[PDB]
């Protein structure tokens, strides 16, 4: 059985930690909603 | 139950203790999450029940109590924030520049941030705090890290 609990407000935070790269990837999306890499 | 706007954890007591299976967004009285989090099952909010209203396995999205309300889109240029809600950890904003998933039906923004699977459904925001999509459906790259699409629904 599933339940929900509040975790916070949805706001943009100034001076948040900035991380992660920006990759450009060729992908395919199947009928089951699964993404896969096309090479 | 609680219907105030905000980000929420999706929990289950079926497994050992209380386990976080995902995250969602409450906006305009409608709860938005990813299909793989609930599999379309009903939800509890205190003593109140939330029934599914719309869902689609291919989009990997589901809304409760009403139709999908989130319609903001990534502009294709600017940095965004993942409002990550990891299991047993405080909500934390992480800023990043999205990459792109190129598909036969068009390009989609993508966020290269790695979090536990129970973080699926955390919202991605623009500079005005508008939800431009949810985190949690993507691919495993050569490195072993996850790259999630910026998955957004359609406001009918
Ligand atoms: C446990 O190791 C993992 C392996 N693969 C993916 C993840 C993961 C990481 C971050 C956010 C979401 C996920 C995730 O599981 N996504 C998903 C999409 N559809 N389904 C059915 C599951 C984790």
């Amino acid at each position: 059985d599933m339940y929900i609990e509040r975790a916070g407000d949805i706001t943009w935070e100034k001076d948040a930690e900035v991380t992660g790269n920006s990759p450009r990837l060729d992908v395919a999306l199947d009928e089951s909603g699964d993404f896969s890499l096309v090479e | 139950g609680e219907t105030t706007d905000g980000v929420y954890r999706v929990m289950t007591r079926r497994l050992l203790g209380s386990t976080q299976v995902g995250v969602g967004v409450m906006q305009e009285g409608v709860f938005h999450t990813m299909w793989h989090v609930t599999k379309g099952a009903a939800l509890r909010s205190g003593e109140g029940r939330l029934d599914p209203y719309w869902g689609d396995v291919k989009q990997d999205l589901v809304s409760y109590c009403g139709p999908w309300k989130l319609d903001a889109a990534w502009d294709g240029l600017s940095e965004v924030q993942l409002l990550a809600v990891p299991p047993g950890e405080r909500a934390k904003n992480i800023q990043t520049l999205p990459g792109i998933f190129k598909t036969k039906d068009g390009d989609i923004g993508a966020v290269a941030l790695d979090y536990p699977a129970g973080t699926s459904g955390s919202p991605i925001l623009d500079k005005c705090g508008r939800v431009i999509g949810l985190y949690g459906n993507g691919v495993v790259i050569k490195n072993g890290s996850y790259v999630s699409a910026i998955t957004q629904g359609k406001r009918e």
